[PDB]
């Protein structure tokens, strides 16, 4: 079975070096091509550059020309990218994948990179105070660093109109996540809401009630 | 500057049929190379589903197929399932500076379930925050479909792109989709303003919710 695998997910921090890899297996690696692409968060694939393992002949995309080394050692059947000086920017999905007869037939599984300049840090708990007689509330769950954090709702009794969004990597190199629930606006001061916060790179537990406005 | 040129989206329903064209210059496509086509789902690494021009690897279902002529590069598939949901890209060899080059992509929306417009919903900076030294404005956009919104945030009238994280949509438990768009801001930035907007846009109609320092 043609398979290419790649070195695990990065956490690195802006001006590090990194080189991560991508190893063939069941055919001749010499013999044809590997690529690598960039998709990051959201948008295109993005072609960085490609090599030729026999003669170790490499080309690149302009966008990518002197900011990456793509190289390889056929001998272990493995290729190559590498930064010298990370960029915050560069923050990415990384693909391998090989150029054969059917063109990009075989693709590396993907390596993660996450560059920030952030270390491990503890999320600030903001309350987001409150449509067909419901209300909307939630907890801002501000700057923290790495993934993951998790969310629950008053200790998780609170399941229903629940969403707990995504996270934003910030230009910062921080997270920042919401988690937001729908609920009765007759309950509101009756009923006591509490999102629970748990972080645990940073070994951070908060509890915030969230309370109505009143004006 | 070899370029290759899709359509941001295409859309339609369970059974139907859609096409997705790729369009090239003359160092790409003109020069006679033949385009690819490339299938990635959610969370996933892309699949090869079309190789010179027209050919299917095995497993690939004969519902896919692809074409091109002269300068343009078409992909169809018919019969269209949920799982068929995706983004699409053509690619293609060139002579140019770059050796390979891929087109901007396609995401395929399969309208299995009604279009709705979404829910705004915009906080304003906490006081917590703010005695923090800090400001976010927090814009919560809910149960919408398709899963694509545009967000723009106003200062007053004026359009504001520093400082403003946007997340992709994703699932909501009930199916439908949400996303939240955040503008940060300098305790005095939001002060100083008469107030800030967040402006959704989903299917070409613009929902907006506005917040003011002076309110309550």
């Amino acid at each position: 079975e043609v398979q290419l695998v790649q070195s695990g997910a990065e956490v690195k921090k802006p001006g590090e070096s990194l080189k991560i890899s991508c190893k063939g297996s069941g055919y001749s690696f010499s013999n044809y091509w590997i690529g690598w692409v960039r998709q990051m968060p959201g948008k295109g694939l993005e072609w960085m550059g490609i090599i030729d393992p026999s003669n170790s002949y490499t080309r690149y995309s302009p966008s990518f020309q002197g900011q990456v080394t793509i190289s390889a050692d056929k001998s272990i059947s493995t290729a190559y990218l590498q930064w010298s000086s990370l960029k915050a920017s560069d923050t990415a999905m990384y693909y391998c994948a090989r150029w054969y007869y059917k063109p990009f037939d075989v693709w590396g599984q993907g390596t993660l990179v996450t560059v920030s300049s952030a270390s491990t840090k503890g999320p600030s708990v903001f309350p987001l105070a409150p449509s067909g007689g419901t209300a909307a509330l939630g907890c801002l769950v501000k700057d923290y660093f790495p993934e993951p954090v998790t969310v629950s709702w008053n200790s998780g009794a609170l399941t229903s109109g629940v969403h707990t969004f995504p996270a934003v990597l910030q230009s910062s190199g921080l997270y920042s996540l919401s988690s937001v629930v729908t609920v009765p606006s007759s309950s509101l001061g009756t009923q006591t809401y509490i999102c629970n916060v748990n972080h645990k790179p940073s070994n951070t537990k908060v509890d915030k009630k969230v309370e109505p406005k009143s004006c | 500057q070899s370029v290759l040129t899709q359509p941001p989206s295409v859309s339609g329903a369970p059974g139907q049929r859609v096409t997705i064209s790729c369009t090239g210059s003359s160092s790409n496509i003109g020069s006679g190379y033949d385009v690819h086509w490339y299938q990635q789902l959610p969370g996933t690494a892309p699949k090869l589903l079309i190789y010179g021009n027209s050919k299917r690897p095995s497993g690939v279902p004969d519902r896919f197929s692809g074409s091109k002529s002269g300068t343009s590069a078409s992909l169809a598939i018919t019969g269209l399932q949920s799982e068929d949901e995706a983004d699409y890209y053509c690619a293609s060899w060139t002579d140019g500076l770059s050796l390979v080059v891929f087109g901007g992509g396609t995401k395929l929306t399969v309208l299995g379930q009604p279009k709705a417009a979404p829910s705004v919903t915009l906080f304003p900076p906490s006081s917590e925050e703010l005695q923090a030294n800090k400001a976010t404005l927090v814009c919560l956009i809910s149960d919408f479909y398709p899963g694509a919104v545009t967000v723009a945030w106003k200062a007053d009238s004026s359009p504001v792109k520093a400082g403003v994280e946007t997340t992709t949509p994703s699932k909501q438990s009930n199916n439908k989709y949400a996303a939240s768009s955040y503008l940060s801001l300098t305790p005095e930035q939001w002060k100083s303003h008469r107030s800030y907007s967040c402006q959704v846009t989903h299917e070409g109609s613009t929902v907006e919710k506005t917040v003011a320092p002076t309110e309550c």
